Order: C-alpha cells, then structure tokens, then sequence
C-alpha cells in the first residue's frame, strides 16, 4: 500500500509509544485501507488503542474524528459520523468501542449496510440516514 | 302483560338519552387555550391534551350509540352521532393544520427576517412566506377571539386557508434546501456542518469574523 | 402453483423500520390466500413485539 499526504498540523506530541501492538495496528490499517472497511484494532486503556489513529491521520494530513467514547456515541452521533468523516475525510476510530451504545447501534447498523452496500462498488456517494452524497474517499472505522 | 317490556322501554332509553346528555355537555361547547409565542408577538393556540383526549372519549361514544338499536329505530340519537362524528373530524383537521403551519410559520418566521443575501438571491420565498404571515396572523390574531372546542375551529373557512399557508410554507423551506445542498455538493466541506451555521457562514461568505470559530469544523 | 396465490413469491424482507407492508400483506393475501415469506423478523423488535 502507497499514500498521498493530506496536510494536516502536527507539532505538540510525536510518536507516541509506536509499539508492534501498535505497528501491526498500522498494518491492518493500511491494508484494509486498500480494501477500506473500517477495523477493530480492539484496544484497552494504558495500551495505546486510538491516540495512535489521531496521529496516523495527522501522518496521512488527516483531522481523525474520533468518539472517544466514555459516555459517548448517542443516537445522534452515529447519525451524523458520515458527514462528520466525509467533511474532512477523516476516520472514525473508536476509543474503547465497547462504550458505545446499543439499539443505535442496531439501526445504524443496518443503515451502515446500506451505505457500504453503496461504497463497495467504488462510487462517489455515501446512503445514512437515506441521505446519499458524494464525498472525499478517505473515511474508515476504528473499533479499539 | 307486556307492562314488563314497557319499563324495559323507559330504561333502556334513559342510559341512552343521559349518556346522549353528557357527550352535549362535552361538545356542545368547551373552553379553549393559547401559547403565547413572542417571535410573532401573539399566542400560538393549543390546549391539545384534555381536547384530543376527551375527543377518543366521545368518539368511542359515538361507536357506543351507533351500537344501539334505538339509534336508528328512534333516528334521534343517529343525527346526533353524525353531528358529532362531523364536529371531531373537522375540529380535529383544523387543528392539526393550525399547529403543523403554526410550527412552520414560527420557524419560517424565525428564519424568514430579513437576514441575508440568501433571502435575496430566493426573494420569492421571502415574498411568499410574508403573504402567508399576513395570512395566518390574521389568523392568529383572529384565532384567540374565539376559544370554544367547536366553533373555534371554524374563523376563515380555514381548510384551504391552512392549506395554502402549508404549501407555501413547505416551497420556501425547500427551496432553501435546494440551495445548501446545492453549496454542499459544489463544495464538499460543510457536510458536517450544521445547517444553522451553514447559513451562518452563507452570510458571512463576506464577513470572515463570525466564520472564524466554524473555520475548525470547516476543514482538516 | 405458480402465481400470487398458488406458488407465490411476493415477498418482502424486514428492512430497518420501512415494513408496515407487513400487516398490508397480511391483510390482502389472507383474505385471498397466497404464498408470502416474511425475512429478517429477528433484528426487529416492537413490530414482533
């Protein structure tokens, strides 16, 4: 796998804790990214589960849109991630996953078989919510 | 003899003529209520849970004595049955027209200020959604003037009054939308962004001040 | 058979909450006999409730 920059702001914090936990992270990453689905790079705190996709997308000029979930990810917010990710072309990577709600996740669930169901046949637009519009192809998904 | 059958008569008539007495004292005439809204400067009118609920009540009502066999053998109580199935039908479409373009208007009517240039590039849906202003706030103002369940409904013959006040309502908000997603899918930025301040920056597409907290959730 | 209603095959899977055709089916095809499959009535709830 091979990739552009996409000029995004670094300059606080660098590689943190770039570990073969981590290293392989990136691999599964960049290589499902060939094929973008979105991952589950399942990550517990103290272990560096989604910090690292932060930086991976600042790596790849990429503001990452994270749910940095600890009490987080409502109805809403999975109802809005698309635009969210598509705006900036950003990735959703799940900080702690398993802290994200559940009857959402039912019904988003089966709207994300829609919009992927859309995607994988490499298009420009993207179905949520019945909501279907073109996009910056950059956008996957991080259960840690 | 049949003397036993006669006061069968007598009863069997009197539950049917008192329970006919209280459905009258219901909807012969009810007091009703306001909200005042103040972006219109007037009450919205709504009183919706004792009307709405007291309407199931004497509609299974009007199912209890189109249950009778008096009703059509002494075809007194079957006029009041169908006086009354007409008075909760149109009582009822007229409200939920009045609050479904009552809603609308007040949120047209917060968005529909002369703002920006956007009402100016469509001044058709300012024009249009200040005739029905006109419109439904005469209506507004006309509508707390009478407060009673049954007559109130009826100020402007108010059908078709609501209706065009909801068709015109509906073409100035989408319109409105046809523009943002115009301005969206020529510029694929924004998608997040909320419609509120998505006409924010719309407005300040010569004003970079207010934009420049949103330039955050603009870009990358 | 073979038509809609010996041998049918109109039938609908139980998509995410755009199903009231469920009780419309029901409502035609009963009263005039059919074969309708119903797919997915696990992943819905409250209609199945």
């Amino acid at each position: 796998a091979e990739i552009a920059y996409s000029y995004e702001y670094i300059g606080n914090c660098g590689c943190l804790c770039i570990t073969p936990l981590t290293d392989r992270c990136f691999i599964t990453l960049t290589q499902a990214q060939r094929l973008v689905l979105g991952g589950a790079p399942a990550g517990p705190a103290g272990t560096g589960k989604t910090e690292t996709t932060k930086d991976l997308a600042r790596a790849l000029g990429i503001q990452c849109y994270v749910f940095n979930c600890s009490d987080q990810m409502d109805y809403k917010a999975m109802g809005h991630t698309y635009k969210g990710l598509a705006q900036t072309g950003a990735w959703g990577c799940f900080d702690e996953f398993n802290r994200i709600p559940v009857a959402v996740l039912s019904v988003c669930s089966t709207q994300y078989k829609t919009v992927l169901d859309a995607i994988r046949a490499k298009k420009e637009r993207f179905t949520f919510e019945d909501a279907d519009i073109s996009l910056k192809s950059t956008v996957m998904a991080f259960i840690t | 003899d049949a003397c036993s059958e006669i006061v069968d008569r007598a009863q069997k008539e009197l539950n049917i003529e008192k329970q006919l007495k209280k459905i009258e004292d219901t909807w012969a005439g009810l007091s009703l209520a306001f909200s005042t809204y103040q972006d219109s400067d007037v009450m919205a009118l709504l009183v919706d849970d004792a009307v709405n609920e007291a309407l199931e009540a004497d509609n299974l009502q009007l199912q209890n004595l189109s249950g009778q066999k008096y009703v059509q053998s002494n075809p007194m109580f079957l006029e009041t049955v169908s006086k009354w199935q007409n008075n909760m039908g149109r009582v009822s479409a007229v409200l939920e027209t009045w609050q479904n373009v009552q809603k609308k208007w007040q949120n047209l009517e917060s968005i529909f200020i002369g703002s920006a240039d956007i009402r100016v590039q469509l001044p058709e849906d300012s024009k249009r959604f200040d005739a029905v202003n006109a419109d439904f706030q005469e209506l507004m103002r006309t509508a707390p003037d009478i407060t009673n369940v049954v007559e109130a409904c009826t100020l402007d013959g108010r059908q078709e009054r609501l209706e065009n006040m909801q068709s015109m309502l509906e073409q100035c908000e989408k319109a409105l939308q046809e523009y943002l997603e115009t301005k969206r899918v020529a510029f694929p930025r924004f998608y997040f962004v909320s419609p509120a301040d998505l006409l924010d920056i719309l407005s300040k597409g010569s004003n970079p001040q207010l934009i420049l907290r949103h330039l955050q959730k603009c870009f990358d | 058979g073979f038509t809609l209603d010996n041998g049918k095959y109109a039938s609908v899977s139980l998509g995410q909450g755009q199903e009231p055709i469920a009780m419309d089916r029901l409502s035609a095809a009963h009263k005039n006999g059919g074969w309708v499959l119903l797919q997915n009535i696990h992943l819905t709830i409250d209609w199945t409730t």
